[PDB]
RNA sequence: GGCAGCCAACGUGUUGGCUGGGUAGGGGAGCGUCCUGCAUCCGGUGAAGCCGCCGAGUGAUCGAGUGGUGGAGGGUGUGG
RNA sequence: AAGUCCAAGAGUGCGGCAGUGAGACGGCGGGGGAUAAGCUCCGUGCGUCGAGAGGGAAACAGCCCAGAUCGCCGGCUAAG
RNA sequence: GGUGAAAAGUACCCCGGGAGGGGAGUGAAAGAGUACCUGAAACCGUGCGCUUACAAUCCGUCAGAGCCCUCGACGUGUCGUGGGGUGAUGGCGUGCCUUUUGAAGAAUGAGCCUGCGAGUCAGGGACAUGUCGCGAGGUUAACCCGGGUGGGGUAGCCGC
């Protein structure tokens, strides 16, 4: 038979990444990787075997080409009629935050698992962050050479 | 001879809904709403009897390129040099080895890496 | 101290003293089988190389023969009045490993 | 294993559910709040009800020799019993049915010392 | 040593009489008709 | 690892080569129920029906396999 | 003239049995249509679905890869 | 249509106005009390174990932690060629029959259960297919005599 996580065999760690000029789509990719812990070789799809990732600087992210002014962001409230449409530029210069949120809720499991997994990402905009008690260790994104 | 129907239909009946046993509404107490769903069931696991093995493989080689990853190297690469250095391990074993023995996984990345050529971009 | 055999076409870990569930092969229970080697693991080293998986043997003693849980096979297809039933159990042998 | 007394009464002509909303009050309660409670909740299904609660206190009291103080209601439950068939006339000289319930309670008492 | 027990047919003198429309399991629904036609429901004339 | 059909060699059924998705439809081999024949047998020391557990058959299933209700009839076999 | 020649279960005749005579899609050659239809009518030792299970194109019979005897918590692959 | 072996059909006491019930007794049994053998399923609960109130679902299957119960070896719970009931959580997942080229179809039918309900039947009728006896012969009907299916019956029949 093969090995499945048991009730307590699960382990959490703290990591935090700095988000200064780091490209919105590589970052939030490492960071949902991450959070569902494809980097342990004790992954198991039916439980979350990730770890806590926290991001700072969340208005320094960087992206390419012109879709500062030419990319949007949609929701619709629930009204007929109640569509409305801001951009990048607008969303950071409004709520920094909510950009990496939804880079990184679109790419999680859109399931009950992938939302009980978007539970433990923490994302702040300034270079502080309160969870300084945990001691976290930074991270940054490498690739491997082959 | 008249045979009037005591019997012969109880017993199929029942052993339907035994084997029907465990679901929920009418569909664990009421026969025609069982023979249907049941034989859904069934079709079920006849399909999934094939879909487990598929699904079983794709958590061993996601296992299998953490540890990799975790050991700095690429699945494909490793599966290459492993075949390469002629080694027949199935990747239920090196799954369990990457649940179990580091060690283990150290050795067997030591062993790919020094079976790999010099140039991969080689025209051979 | 634990090693892969080969048996069946199949593959498994198995440690001293184990007992594992293997494809029927043509043996009298009580009696004793050699094996080959895929993997040999002691503690802190491995041998993985294919001349010293030859070399290793390991040893089992066969224990029992035995029919797996019954399974049932219905091919039923919807709007056409195809239905089909078909019932399977397998044999299966219980080894329990000596020596490695 | 408690000393244990039943009492029920079949055949009232209640229904079924509009006398169980009375007697999930009644559940678990020692038998003179039980009593309180079925004088005091206006409901024709209280009637029926607090006489099976007196008259299953009477025989505990009496077969077994209990002391009423400590008596309280073990398990109480109403089953639906045969229903009186009628018809009634309705529109368009087109005929309905009438299905007329009646109802069974079941009421047994433990005794459990404080 | 026969008995009235020990009475056999030849084999392959007896032949399953055949149960037409007796469940799908081997004749079902059109008891050998086929689908919807004047075969289906009567005959048609041998002339 | 196992079942099944066709075929070849030899035998008083093993080996070897292939095939096995299928509606209408054709062919072949079977399960179960009621009622009769007989050789016989079970059963108030509990039959049938009723409600479970454990097993076994490739299937319709089977268990002279047992537990709680029931108090009066049934079964193997080969046949029809 | 060769090749499967332990069989494609190949051909032809006769005998017993019923189904069908409402097709659809796609690629080819075409008519009508406006080179319009998911249109109609043909031809196809064309293919597929009908009468087909699986993977891929998000879903999607007909397109692409590929033929489900049963089982395995085994490996190599086609389309992608 | 069925209480029972027979009415031996529940004296008496108690709750209740009665209906209804509990004991005590009858009886082998009252889980046989006249609404009476056996009493299933649809049906309506009670009590116990588990799950569920951030959760988008032809409701199941494949994995699958936890909780509860059980069986052996080993001590306070831990494994073992373990079962049981529940199942949080992930993969897949568009009921059945018809009629259709084409259906999950927003095409038809089914509220559910218990029974009832469909290739049957007669002829010296005819053909072909297995089986049985005789053989250049194969054979009978009606009918007569045996509480009995047996014996007789050459009128005809089919190929030579
Ligand atoms: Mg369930
Ligand atoms: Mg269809
Ligand atoms: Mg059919
Ligand atoms: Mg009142
Ligand atoms: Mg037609
Ligand atoms: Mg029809
Ligand atoms: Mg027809
Ligand atoms: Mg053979
Ligand atoms: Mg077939
Ligand atoms: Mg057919
Ligand atoms: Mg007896
Ligand atoms: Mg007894
Ligand atoms: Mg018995
Ligand atoms: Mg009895
Ligand atoms: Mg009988
Ligand atoms: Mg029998
Ligand atoms: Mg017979
Ligand atoms: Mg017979
Ligand atoms: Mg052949
Ligand atoms: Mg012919
Ligand atoms: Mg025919
Ligand atoms: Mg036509
Ligand atoms: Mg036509
Ligand atoms: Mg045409
Ligand atoms: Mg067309
Ligand atoms: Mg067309
Ligand atoms: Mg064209
Ligand atoms: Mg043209
Ligand atoms: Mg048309
Ligand atoms: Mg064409
Ligand atoms: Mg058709
Ligand atoms: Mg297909
Ligand atoms: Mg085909
Ligand atoms: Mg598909
Ligand atoms: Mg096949
Ligand atoms: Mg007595
Ligand atoms: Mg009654
Ligand atoms: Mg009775
Ligand atoms: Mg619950
Ligand atoms: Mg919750
Ligand atoms: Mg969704
Ligand atoms: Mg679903
Ligand atoms: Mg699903
Ligand atoms: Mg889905
Ligand atoms: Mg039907
Ligand atoms: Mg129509
Ligand atoms: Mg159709
Ligand atoms: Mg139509
Ligand atoms: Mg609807
Ligand atoms: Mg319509
Ligand atoms: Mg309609
Ligand atoms: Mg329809
Ligand atoms: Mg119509
Ligand atoms: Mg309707
Ligand atoms: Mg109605
Ligand atoms: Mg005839
Ligand atoms: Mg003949
Ligand atoms: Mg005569």
């Amino acid at each position: 038979p093969t090995y499945t996580p048991k009730a307590g065999d699960t382990t959490r760690s703290w990591y935090v990444i700095d988000a200064s000029d780091v490209v919105l789509g590589r970052l939030a990719s490492a960071a949902a990787t991450l959070l569902r812990g494809k980097h342990k070789p004790t992954f198991t799809p039916n439980v979350d075997g990730g770890d806590f990732v926290i991001v700072i600087n969340a208005d320094k992210i960087a992206v390419s080409g012109d879709k500062l002014t030419k990319k949007f962001a949609y929701r619709h409230s629930g009204y007929p009629g109640g569509l409305r449409k801001r951009t990048i530029g607008e969303l950071l210069e409004k709520h920094p935050t909510r950009v990496v949120e939804n880079a990184i809720i679109g790419m999680l499991p859109h399931n009950k698992l992938g939302r009980q997994i978007q539970k433990k990402l923490k994302v702040y905009a300034g270079p502080d962050h309160p969870h300084a008690a945990q001691q976290p260790i930074p991270f940054e994104i490498k690739q491997v050479a082959q | 001879a008249r045979v009037k129907r005591a019997l012969n239909a109880q017993k199929k009946r029942r052993t339907v809904l035994k084997a029907s046993k465990g679901y929920r509404g009418q569909r664990s107490r009421l026969y025609r709403k069982a023979k249907e769903q049941q034989l859904h069931s069934l079709t079920y696991a006849y399909r999934d009897r094939r879909a487990r093995k598929g699904e079983f493989r794709k958590l061993w080689i996601s296992r299998i390129n953490a540890a990799a990853r975790a050991n700095d190297i690429t699945y494909n690469r490793l599966i290459q040099g492993l075949k390469a250095a002629g080694v027949e391990v199935d990747r239920k074993n090196l799954a369990e080895l990457a649940v179990s023995d580091p060690a283990a996984f150290t050795a067997l990345v030591d062993v790919a890496r020094a079976a790999l050529p010099e140039d991969v971009n080689a025209p051979s | 101290t634990y090693a892969i055999v080969k048996t069946g076409g199949k593959q498994y870990k198995v440690a001293a003293g184990d007992v594992v569930k293997v494809e029927k092969l043509d043996s009298e229970p009580g009696a004793s089988v050699s094996l080959p080697v895929a993997l040999v693991v002691d503690g802190a080293n491995v041998t993985s190389k294919a001349d010293d998986l030859a070399k290793v043997a390991v040893t089992a003693e066969v224990l029992e023969h035995t029919k797996g849980p019954k399974i049932r096979i219905h091919k039923f297809k919807n709007k056409t009045g195809y239905h089909k039933r078909q019932g399977h159990r397998q044999q299966l042998t219980v080894l329990k490993v000596t020596g490695i | 294993e408690f000393p244990s007394a039943t009492a029920k009464a079949r055949y009232v002509r209640v229904s079924a559910t509009k006398a169980r909303r009375v007697i999930d009050l009644v559940r678990g309660k020692s038998v003179e709040e039980a009593l309180d409670i079925l004088r005091w909740a206006p409901q024709a299904a209280s009637e029926p009800v607090a006489k099976v609660i007196a008259s299953a206190a009477a025989n505990a009291q009496n077969n077994e020799g209990l002391d009423p103080s400590t008596l309280v209601v073990a398990t109480v439950y109403a089953d639906e019993g045969p229903t009186a068939k009628r018809i009634r006339p309705r529109a368009q000289g087109r005929a309905f049915r009438i299905r007329k319930r009646t109802s069974h309670i079941t009421v047994i008492v433990e005794s459990r010392p404080p | 040593v026969i008995k009235l027990h020990d009475l056999k047919p030849a084999p392959g003198e007896k032949k399953a009489k055949t149960r037409v429309g007796r469940g799908e399991g081997s004749k079902g629904k059109t008891a050998g008709r086929g689908t919807k036609g004047t075969k289906a429901r009567k005959n048609v004339p041998v002339m």
